[PDB]
């Protein structure tokens, strides 16, 4: 695995001090282990004790930077600042072919 | 552009760049470990040991040929390591033992005690 | 390893210490996380110079060489989020105008050169966690007037200097929680404008920061596990758009009656 506890039955419960800790649930079983990087629709955020890898809440959002902050956003939806908008205002670049704004 | 390297001479034949050299410095690497600095001077002569170092090497440069040298004294079995000789062209930095400010690098020469 | 028809090639799960030899130079994304790097070689990346995504994580990478990451202008994201490497690459770096996100945040950084950042105009984000920092990086973020994130959560910052976010215009959200800012000067956020999120949490702050008040857009500020008594009157003044003030944790004593208006 990648943590060290890691009960087999459990997953690994207390990861290392400089991974992530994603609880991946599938079927009934849940259970955790190590991660370099948050997979996918998340966001790491360290802390002194345990980082957790939190679930983002921007809507079209495919991959996060914060709680707030979108870095990649839907295929249908091009980024402003760190949102997902429809429109584009005016002043800025409508897509550039590359889905922003 | 190229740099070619060479109680011992540590010779560095500087050929990279033309002139005005800038942060002139001496690298051992662990084989294995990160490599970090042990001596390294300036364009005005000032120089910068570390603690293991101090009063144990010494570090000799001259402007006139344009060749950078490195002496050892009181060999020790854990100084045996992989050394290199770096060198920087471009002025703005603070000078000091990191190996982030250097962009050009010997080949380096592998040293052991006697 | 094993190609992917997105051309995403994932050599994570071989071990190899050194880059992945004889791949394509097709590929697009390259992740490298399982393997121990102890060091890259130089020009190791002139065989497939088309990729953009550089997944280079958990390696215990102690040195870069300055020429190694040359020719790299297709790459746009590059991690290398737990290493080794003490200070930031400035030679290694300096050569990318194609990078958007730079992540450097588990491997422990001491220094970081003034020459760093030099020639980067298409950054948005850059991570740097958990690393002992004493001092914000001044002259090395004033390069950067295009970067919209930025993080320096883990580190030992005592304090902000005035004028330390000044460049960096066109920031959004700041990140310096779990540090321990002990006071910053009233100058300290000047120049920063349409800044949204600014969090504060975990260091002990003496009073309260009246640097705040510099900038007309924010929505959130979080400082809640710090140690601050009282509140000013009209402390939050400047700053309309607030919607979401995390301020528990804290021994207040007095709110003062002016605090709290047309937010």
């Amino acid at each position: 695995k990648g943590c060290l506890s890691c009960s087999k039955d459990n997953g690994c419960s207390r990861c290392q001090q400089k991974l992530f800790f994603f609880l991946r649930r599938e079927g009934m079983r849940q259970y955790g282990e190590c991660l370099h990087s948050c997979p996918s629709g998340y966001y790491g955020h360290r802390a002194p004790d345990m980082n957790r890898c939190a679930r983002c809440r921007i809507e079209n959002c495919d991959s996060c930077f914060s709680k707030d902050f979108c870095t990649k956003c839907k295929v249908g939806f091009y980024l402003h600042r760190g949102r997902c908008f429809d429109e584009c205002p005016a002043g800025f670049a409508p897509l550039d072919e590359t889905m922003e704004c | 552009v190229q740099l070619v390297e060479s109680s011992l001479r540590l010779s560095c034949a500087a050929s990279g760049y033309t002139y005005s050299p800038y942060c002139m410095g001496w690298f051992r690497q662990a084989p294995g470990k990160a490599r970090e600095g042990v001596a390294t001077v300036d364009l005005d002569g000032s120089t910068i040991y570390a603690d293991s170092v101090k009063g144990r090497f010494t570090i000799s440069q001259d402007n006139a040929k344009n060749t950078l040298y490195l002496q050892m004294n009181s060999l020790k079995p854990e100084d045996t390591a992989m050394y290199y000789c770096a060198s920087r062209t471009r002025a703005g930095v603070t000078c000091g033992l990191n190996w982030a400010i250097f962009s050009y690098w010997g080949q380096g020469t592998q040293v052991t005690v006697s | 390893c094993s190609c992917d028809g997105d051309r995403r090639v994932d050599c994570s799960g071989k071990g190899l210490t050194a880059v992945p030899e004889g791949l394509s130079a097709f590929t697009q994304a390259l992740d490298i996380s399982m393997n121990n790097i102890t060091q890259l070689p130089e020009d190791a990346f002139a065989n497939f110079p088309f990729l953009e995504e550089l997944q280079l994580a958990g390696n215990d990478l102690s040195f870069i060489h300055p020429k190694a990451l040359s020719g790299l202008k297709e790459l746009k994201v590059l991690t290398l989020q737990n290493n080794q490497l003490k200070t930031v690459p400035s030679e290694a770096i300096r050569g990318l105008s194609a990078l958007q996100s730079l992540r450097l945040d588990a491997n422990h950084i001491t220094s970081v050169p003034e020459d760093s950042f030099e020639g980067l105009v298409q950054l948005r984000h850059l991570w740097l966690d958990d690393n002992s920092l004493t001092e914000v990086p001044v002259h090395p973020l004033s390069n950067l007037p295009t970067l919209q994130a930025l993080t320096l959560a883990l580190n030992k910052i005592s304090s902000i200097p005035d004028f330390a976010f000044t460049n960096l215009s066109s920031l959004v959200v700041l990140h310096l929680h779990n540090n321990k800012i002990r006071s910053l000067s009233q100058h300290c956020f000047d120049g920063l404008d349409n800044l949204e999120t600014l969090d504060l949490n975990y260091n002990n702050l003496g009073e309260f920061p009246q640097a705040i008040k510099a900038l007309p857009s924010l929505k959130e500020l979080g400082f809640h596990s710090n140690s601050i008594s009282v509140i000013p009157d009209g402390a939050f003044d400047g700053n309309p758009l607030l919607r979401t003030i995390h301020l528990y944790d804290n021994p207040l004593s007095f709110v003062g009656n002016s605090a709290f208006h047309n937010l």
